DNA sequence: ATTGTCATGGAATTTCGC
DNA sequence: ATTGTCATGGAATTTCGC
DNA sequence: GCGAAATTCCATGACAGTAGTTAGTTGGTTTTCACCACAGGGAGAACCTGGAC
DNA sequence: GTCCAGGTTCTCCCTGTGGTGAAAACCAACTAA
């Protein structure tokens, strides 16, 4: 016999981030023994919002420098122009970025 | 217009005949009475009760909501086989108390007598029943088994192997767990047999099972005045309180005596149908329950067609899944308004 | 519970005292005003781990091992009061 | 074999709010390991508040507190509220 | 109990592991979870907004046995809804409170 | 009865928990009072005190004086909806005299003892109807 | 020192037309 | 292409004694 | 007196706390492989700016 | 102010990367207890 419509849920929840991979990382994981049905889903919407807060500052350096696609020198440089970006990342090294444009405004020539 | 020993009442017009009620039944989204007295306060016209019949074939939102209060009618008692290993009722108890590793208990009872079978695994599932079952056919062949429709009997592993031994495979209706009758039972005798030993003490059960498929199988039907040992074998084995009454016979000839033993025992009494029953009809519009009803959600399915009715309590519907899903007739609803 | 003007709590000579320790000859009349700052910024980042530690079991006491699992948090562990 | 990734679910968020913009492979990378790395923050920090609290389960509250721990200031006022927005709005479907 | 000392409230309690005691409430919320159903067929169930919804359309669901509105029974006569009775207003209310 | 409210503020009191303007609501031919308190005199915070109203009692027609959210654009949006046509006398003396002096005099204590203001106005004996405005309203003697 | 219940659809029943 | 059941104690019933 | 219409009757079922968990299967989702229409850079030059003076 | 050096912008051609379309694979969700 059949069954019914085959409804995701991550699609149950308005998100993009999946729950169902979400929720064999937290079993398969050694986390702990038991792992509620509402935590993968609750996990999956902050890996969603930290992954559109990147993006979202990762379009605009794309676009303030006129690129169509955003390379790692971008995500290089939404980070740490945020303020509370950095403070989460701030002992993280991003790949294939180089450093922020900055002069301690002493070596100014003479 | 028109008047009315209450007071004066409104005729609508035969436009306004459809509107007029639907906004009176989305109110409180009523049947056909509470949804009719609405309208005894401002309307009134002949047959007032062939539009509200009208209304609720269309309100999908009140058939899927509001169950049957029409019984279904008298149940039915098939007739026990006629030899034993005919039809063993198949049915994993359990999760018990934990004892030696073993938490699921499957109990195989004989449709014949009523001689109960302990095999107790790990884990129900398909592989452990398998083996439970070799042990059990080393004894005899059963030509049908019947169960429920298990996690592990449904399994297509499970049923290559009962096409290996000649198991006929019989499957109750599906959250019909009153089809399955016998270990339905014998389940309420395992759990009262092991409750009255394990009193006062911690549930070692695992010990107790060669006792209990000894214990019941030697208790007498106290409306068949047998053993279960007797209506299987023939005599009692070297246990107390044995009968010596079968001793002053020969078994080369008591084996037929024991043939017109086994087809003079107590049938079971059909109820008498009360009034409000209703009967399946091919063609008619039923609906089905829904299976694990969450909360706030419709107890019932939508309308669906009986395809075939096979005897007055199991019947063959087409659901809204395109499922041919054969489900008891305490399942069903008749679809209100017809 | 408000009590204020206890920031200025940590006094001139037990901010010297610190310095002594520290292994510092010399100091200026305006490491006072930095080093309450910056003593603040670290109860400012311990005690805001440690009460979500303390709400999370619904306790009304932030006890001793609540401390230390937030110090765990940071990298700077202390040890001898249990974790 | 196969490698899970987190690589598709970023076009479905990198188009939610900049539609006309790509993304190289190599900063898809970064991308990928920042959610497998501040997954395994927060799951291991929630982890470590079922020992804390002699659970054997987590819960969707614990992963609420192993948010506002590792995240600081304003990013946890909000991935609090974007989260229990993605809860509720689960919880009543089903 | 304390606060029910001090309305006039005699507290009665059922048999334990008996709701059937219970009678009319175990009644109504066969109702509310059969108008909250109903309304919230195909939404999500925000059931929230629909409180102020089921205590005026369960309020005016005419027992069908009785041919009375709850609001009748209550008060008197009908409040402003729609489908509300008309055959009252040829009466005095200083007279028909004892009716 | 359930003909016509008039339905008033009173205020601006002391403030007790956010609330400073007191609607009451004067019925048709009985007289009964409810008592339902708003955090501000606006449209916003009276309708959302209604609709607790409208799930028990809906007048015929809403009428009262000229005020900000007694006369308004959105209140007259939400009462089309419903479908009511916009336009007990000693109940309107207690709004100026008795009323504001009850809700006036406590400096928090006010907003406590809304229930017990409530049910003695209700079981108040009225000479004019020969009733209480409780017993005119449920119909009980 | 407390106790079912009550909306709901065949189906039987009563009205009543002339 | 499936379906209750059956141990169990008042209580009614039958045996039957002489 | 037959038929149809308004009404009453009555037997039934569901509400009770409801969350889970496991086992087996299926449908859809996802990862991957092959692909081309393209975006950005590399190159040259024309235009440019400020530091050298 | 002045001249020039190294840069920045604009354009044209070319390539590599990415975004996607199609099958396979596997896990997630549903079903019955
Ligand atoms: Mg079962």
């Amino acid at each position: 016999k059949a069954r019914a419509k085959a409804k995701t849920r991550s699609s149950r929840a308005g998100l993009q981030f999946p729950v169902g991979r979400v929720h064999r990382l937290l079993r398969k994981g050694n986390y702990a023994e038991r792992v509620g049905a509402g935590a993968p889903v609750y996990l999956a919407a902050v890996l969603e919002y930290l992954t559109a807060e990147i993006l979202e500052l990762a379009g605009n350096a794309a676009r303030d420098n006129k690129k169509t696609r955003i390379i790692p020198r971008h995500l290089q440089l939404a980070i740490r122009n945020d303020e509370e970006l950095n403070k989460l990342l701030g002992k993280v090294t991003i790949a294939q970025g180089g450093v922020l444009p900055n002069i301690q405004a002493v070596l100014l020539p003479k | 217009k028109v008047s009315r020993p209450e007071g004066v009442k409104i005729i609508p017009p035969q436009s306004d005949r459809q509107k007029i009620v639907l906004q009176a039944h989305n109110l409180a989204h009523t049947g056909r009475e509470a949804t009719l007295l609405k309208i005894a306060n401002l309307y009134w016209w002949p047959n007032m009760r062939k539009d509200v019949v009208k209304q609720l074939g269309r309100c999908q939102q009140c058939l899927i909501t509001n169950a049957s209060n029409k019984a279904s009618g008298p149940i039915l008692r098939p007739d026990r086989p006629q030899k034993p290993f005919d039809k063993f009722f198949i049915d994993y108890i359990g999760p018990l108390p934990p004892s030696q590793g073993y938490l699921y208990v499957l109990v195989v009872v004989d449709g014949m007598t009523g001689f109960t079978w302990l095999y107790p695994t790990k884990a129900p599932s398909t592989s452990a029943t398998v083996k439970s079952l070799n042990v059990l056919t080393s004894i005899a062949i059963p030509k049908v088994i019947h169960s429920d429709q298990g996690a592990a009997f449904t399994s297509s592993t499970f049923a290559e192997w009962a096409k290996e031994r000649g198991i006929h495979l019989e499957f109750s209706t599906p959250y019909h767990p009153q089809s399955s009758g016998k270990v339905e039972r014998k389940n309420s005798d395992i759990k009262r047999l092991l409750t009255k030993l394990l009193v006062g003490r911690p549930t070692k059960w695992y010990d107790l099972l060669p006792v209990v498929q000894l214990a019941l199988n030697n208790t007498y039907s106290p409306v068949l005045k047998y053993t279960p040992h007797q209506l299987l074998f023939g005599i009692d084995s070297n246990t107390p309180f044995a009968n010596q009454d079968t001793l002053d016979l020969t078994r080369e000839e008591e084996l037929s005596l024991l043939q017109e033993i086994r087809t003079s025992l107590y049938h079971p009494s059909t109820p008498p149908a009360s009034s409000r029953s209703w009967s399946p009809v091919v063609g008619q519009l039923v609906q089905e329950r829904v299976a694990r009803p969450a909360s706030l959600r419709p107890r019932w399915h939508k309308p669906s067609t009986v395809l075939k009715v096979l005897n007055p309590r199991t019947v063959v519907i087409l659901d809204h899944l395109g499922n041919n899903r054969t489900v008891s007739i305490d399942n069903l609803k008749p679809t209100s308004h017809q | 519970k408000v009590l204020r003007d206890n920031i200025q709590g940590i006094t001139k000579p037990a901010i010297r005292r610190l310095a002594r320790r520290g292994g510092v000859k010399r100091i200026s009349g305006l490491i006072y005003e930095e080093t309450r700052g910056v003593l603040k910024v670290f109860l400012e980042n311990v005690i805001r781990d440690a009460v979500t530690y303390t709400e999370h079991a619904k306790r009304k006491t932030v006890t001793a091992m609540d401390v230390v699992y937030a110090l765990k948090r940071q990298g700077r562990t202390l040890y001898g009061f249990g974790g | 074999s196969r490698k899970e990734s987190y690589s598709v679910y970023v076009y479905k968020v990198l188009k939610q709010v900049h539609p006309d913009t790509g993304i190289s492979s190599k900063a898809m990378g970064i991308m990928n390991s920042f959610v497998n790395d501040i997954f395994e923050r927060i799951a291991g920090e929630a982890s470590r508040l079922a020992h804390y609290n002699k659970r054997s389960t987590i819960t969707s509250r614990e992963i609420q507190t192993a948010v506002r721990l590792l995240l600081p200031g304003e990013l946890a006022k909000h991935a609090v509220s974007e989260g229990t927005k993605a809860v509720t709005k689960y919880t009543s479907s089903k």
